[PDB]
């Protein structure tokens, strides 16, 4: 489509909080029942500092607040609290230009759309609603993201898809998969990210075979005639070993986050959740080094090899 | 031919013995890989490159091939790996007062590197005097139309052809061929096959609640346990069969 | 935007000749093949025949043996076609189509009328 | 030389009804046909080509269908624009192109 622009762009600070013990999500497709697994992969670590940003949808009132691009790295956690669908899709790339090939994400009010090209997205990319008062149902009528899309490579369309609502999701490229992890939960609380534990259901995994160092979000955008904003929070994985309960029907209960402290690091190497009184050799302490120092003779001269691979005769 | 439509195909099971016994393809010729292998093989790309050619020029489109056509107008890779197919189709691209529709590019600077398509319809100067955009004197159009028709002779009739260039890396491995379907034998001892995971066992009724994404279940020893059938999603454990010791 | 332009109306008597024009102004004229189609009031339309400058060659319809003979300057981009013998019969909008990409006539001619009388 | 059939050739509509024109060939010329429209005193315009296709700019109004000998154009939604004399082209034998004997299409 073609961008809509904006005078006035403005981004709000960004902001900090804890992770407590949310992140988890199964690693694997492998059933398991009653039994404490350990698994060494891209988790986001327990009680993480996990930044987070607030999303305006309503204007009220010339002002465009902009969604930032926050790095990708080895996989993101994107958490949004919301009462109605205010965040609705991702846009991952490296460039985020048409040199290089870039993956968009949205559930709009239709279906799942995921799209690998070479998009040119706006500077503010736009998703506008507005209220159809005879119908008494907002309908959306504005859908401006990116100006120019050439070179698809992969499409998904996954099943048509239109007291807080937490949506937690992972996503994760790895060997050239694009694996998104996703949980709904009913929360209650008003603002900040809740403590307590879910693990994270895989969606679908997508073999787009691209690069992703950066992000961005798009928020929905609710056109009125003329306070409650949205809020999501992120964070980053690193590859840590977590020791997860399955319970008989096979869902993840609890984790442990080792290495996070001495008694997680007692409780994964008696693969327990629950430690007895007593001294448990855990681990090894090594001071690792600080500086790297070489010190080769103080020779200048060269070696002649010049004499012995251009000799004009070689011997017999 | 000058300029051959070329389709990407991925993200889909491709049935290629359908193909096959599908119609009376007068050439069928597969280098790199035996046509009845198609369906036991996974494809990164599938790459159709379609064009009509006439009789006598078929012969051309191989590998190691010179000529007009495999020079100007479409050039195959040494390293070619995939399939050529090509149809006599003289009901539908040749007509009573001749179908020019078709060009093959007869005149170029130099021939063509492997898979390219050059569509510039510049008058190519075979003289010293230059052209200017304008044809006579040692200034030749560089497409000639080929004028099919249902009287012509055997070797100058339309032949269709589909080159199918497989890109074979298997690593992101998306175009695949049809998946075997044999009857499921529970209560007995049978060497299973499921997803590609071996193993042998005796098949039976679970009554464990595994969650949608969740495809197969392990034991305490990460031996495998149950497994989910893809055909039908249902439940099956895996129990060894029955071993001992045969003492006297 | 190719744009077809024909001649004036021709007035002719029975047993001369006429010789039409059809002006093709963009495109490239070397690849699509121009057709002649004619049209009796009161009749539907009739084709007459095909000029095809890629192989160079003039076509004509089997009921007119000799009758059309089509000719063209590729310098000037301009097709002309030629009807010998003309008859009372022959009265009619001799329209210049271009059968482009898909053999169909999707361009066609303003037409012009062509009257053969005493 | 392939003779081609039209049939109804004189027909009737209202506004925003549905009409069935059939042109059927003597020869099974494939799927090489096209429809055009002649309003009168102006030029025919190309609207159906290899009897399915839709030539670019026509309304999406006009349907053809058919294969072999017999073909159907048909309008979905008749508009008071709509009503000319249709022809059906039979471009498979270049010696000579038929033509159809003429569909008048007149408001009921
Ligand atoms: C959260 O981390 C930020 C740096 O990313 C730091 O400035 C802030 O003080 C931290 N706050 C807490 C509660 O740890
Ligand atoms: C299009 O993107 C693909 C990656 O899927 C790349 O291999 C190809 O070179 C690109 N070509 C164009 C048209 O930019
Ligand atoms: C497992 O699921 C079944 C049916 O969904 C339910 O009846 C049972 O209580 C569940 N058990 C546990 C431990 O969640
Ligand atoms: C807690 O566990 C210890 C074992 O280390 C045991 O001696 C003690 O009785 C337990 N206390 C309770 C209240 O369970
Ligand atoms: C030998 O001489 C050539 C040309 O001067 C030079 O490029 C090359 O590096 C020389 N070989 C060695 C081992 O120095
Ligand atoms: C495969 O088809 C069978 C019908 O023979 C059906 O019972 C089964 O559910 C299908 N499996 C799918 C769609 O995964």
């Amino acid at each position: 489509s073609q961008c809509v622009n904006f005078t006035t762009r403005t981004q709000l600070p960004p902001a900090y909080t804890n992770s407590f013990t949310r992140g988890v999500y199964y690693p694997d497709k492998v059933f398991r029942s009653s039994v404490l697994h350990s698994t060494q992969d891209l988790f986001l670590p327990f009680f993480s500092n996990v930044t987070w940003f607030h999303a305006i949808h309503v204007s009220g009132g010339t002002k465009r607040f902009a969604n930032p691009v926050l790095p990708f790295n080895d996989g993101v956690y994107f958490a949004s609290t919301e009462k109605s669908n205010i965040i609705r899709g991702w846009i991952f790339g490296t460039t985020l230009d048409s040199k290089t090939q870039s993956l968009l994400i949205v559930n709009n009010a239709t279906n799942v759309v995921i799209k690998v090209c070479e998009f040119q997205f706006c500077n503010d990319p736009f998703l506008g609603v507005y209220y159809h008062k005879n119908n008494k149902s907002w309908m959306e009528s504005e859908f401006r993201v990116y100006s120019s899309a050439n070179n698809c490579t992969f499409e998904y369309v996954s099943q048509p898809f239109l007291f807080k609502n937490l949506r937690e999701f992972v996503f994760k490229n790895i060997d050239g998969y694009f694996k998104i992890y996703s949980k709904h939960t009913p929360i209650n609380l008003v603002r900040g990210l809740p403590q307590g534990f879910s693990a994270l259901e895989p969606l679908v995994d997508l073999p787009i075979g691209i690069n992703i160092t950066r992000f961005q979000t798009l928020h929905i955008s609710y056109l009125t005639p003329g306070a409650g904003a949205a809020a999501y929070y992120v964070g980053y994985l690193q590859p840590r070993t977590f020791l997860l309960k399955y319970n008989e029907n096979g869902t993840i209960t609890d984790a442990v986050d080792c290495a996070l402290d001495p008694l997680s690091e007692t409780k994964c190497t008696l693969k327990s959740f629950t430690v007895e009184k007593g001294i448990y050799q855990t681990s090894n302490f090594r001071v690792q080094p600080t500086e790297s120092i070489v010190r080769f003779p103080n020779i200048t001269n060269l070696c002649p090899f010049g004499e012995v691979f251009n000799a004009t005769r070689f011997a017999s | 031919v000058y300029a051959w439509n070329r389709k990407r195909i991925s993200n889909c099971v491709a049935d290629y013995s359908v193909l096959y016994n599908s119609a009376s393809f007068s050439t069928f010729k597969c280098y790199g890989v035996s046509p009845t292998k198609l369906n036991d093989l996974c494809f990164t790309n599938v790459y159709a490159d379609s064009f009509v050619i006439r009789g006598d020029e078929v012969r051309q489109i191989a590998p190691g091939q010179t000529g007009n056509i495999a020079d100007y107008n479409y050039k195959l890779p040494d390293d070619f790996t995939g399939c050529v197919i090509a149809w006599n189709s003289n009901n539908l691209d040749s007509k009573v007062g001749g179908n020019y529709n078709y060009l093959y590019r007869l005149f170029r600077k130099s021939n063509l590197k492997p898979f390219e398509r050059d569509i510039s319809t510049e008058i190519y100067q075979a003289g010293s005097t230059p052209c200017n955009g304008v044809k006579g004197f040692n200034c030749y159009f560089p497409l000639q139309s080929y004028g099919f028709q249902p009287t012509y002779g055997v070797g100058y009739q339309p032949y269709r052809v589909v080159v199918l260039s497989f890109e074979l890396l298997h690593a992101p491995a998306t175009v695949c061929g049809p998946k075997k379907s044999t009857n499921l034998v529970k209560n007995k001892c049978v060497n299973f096959n499921f997803n590609g995971l071996t193993g042998t066992g005796v098949l039976t009724e679970s009554n464990k609640k595994f969650l949608p994404f969740q495809q197969f279940g392990r034991d305490i020893a990460d031996t495998t346990d149950a497994v989910r059938d893809p055909q039908t999603l249902e439940i099956l454990d895996i129990t060894p069969c029955s071993f001992g010791g045969v003492s006297v | 935007q190719v744009q077809l332009v024909e001649s004036g109306a021709e007035v002719k008597k029975p047993g001369s000749s006429v010789k039409v024009s059809c002006k093709a102004s963009g495109g490239n004229f070397n690849m699509y093949t121009i057709s002649w189609v004619r049209q009796a009031p009161g009749r539907g339309l009739e084709w007459m025949g095909r000029f095809i400058p890629i192989a160079n060659k003039a076509n004509y319809a089997q009921n007119f043996p000799g009758r059309v003979t089509i000719t063209a300057d590729k310098s000037t981009s301009t097709v002309y076609m030629e009807l010998r013998s003309l008859t009372s019969d022959d009265t009619a909008v001799y329209y210049c189509a271009r059968s482009g990409s898909y053999d169909a006539f999707d361009v066609w001619g303003q037409g012009t009328m062509v009257t053969v009388s005493s | 030389a392939i003779r081609m059939t039209q049939s109804p050739s004189t027909l009737s509509a209202s506004v925003g009804d549905r009409v069935t024109i059939t042109c059927r060939a003597s020869q099974t010329i494939n799927s090489w046909l096209a429809w055009y429209q002649q309003k009168p005193g102006k030029a025919p315009k190309l609207l159906i080509y290899d009897a399915s296709n839709l030539e670019s700019g026509v309304p999406s109004r006009f349907s053809g269908s058919g294969s072999g000998t017999e073909f159907t154009l048909t309008i979905s939604s008749l508009q008071p624009d709509d009503f000319a004399t249709y022809y059906c082209q039979q471009y498979e034998s270049y010696s000579p192109i038929t033509f159809g004997q003429g569909t008048r299409l007149e408001i009921k």
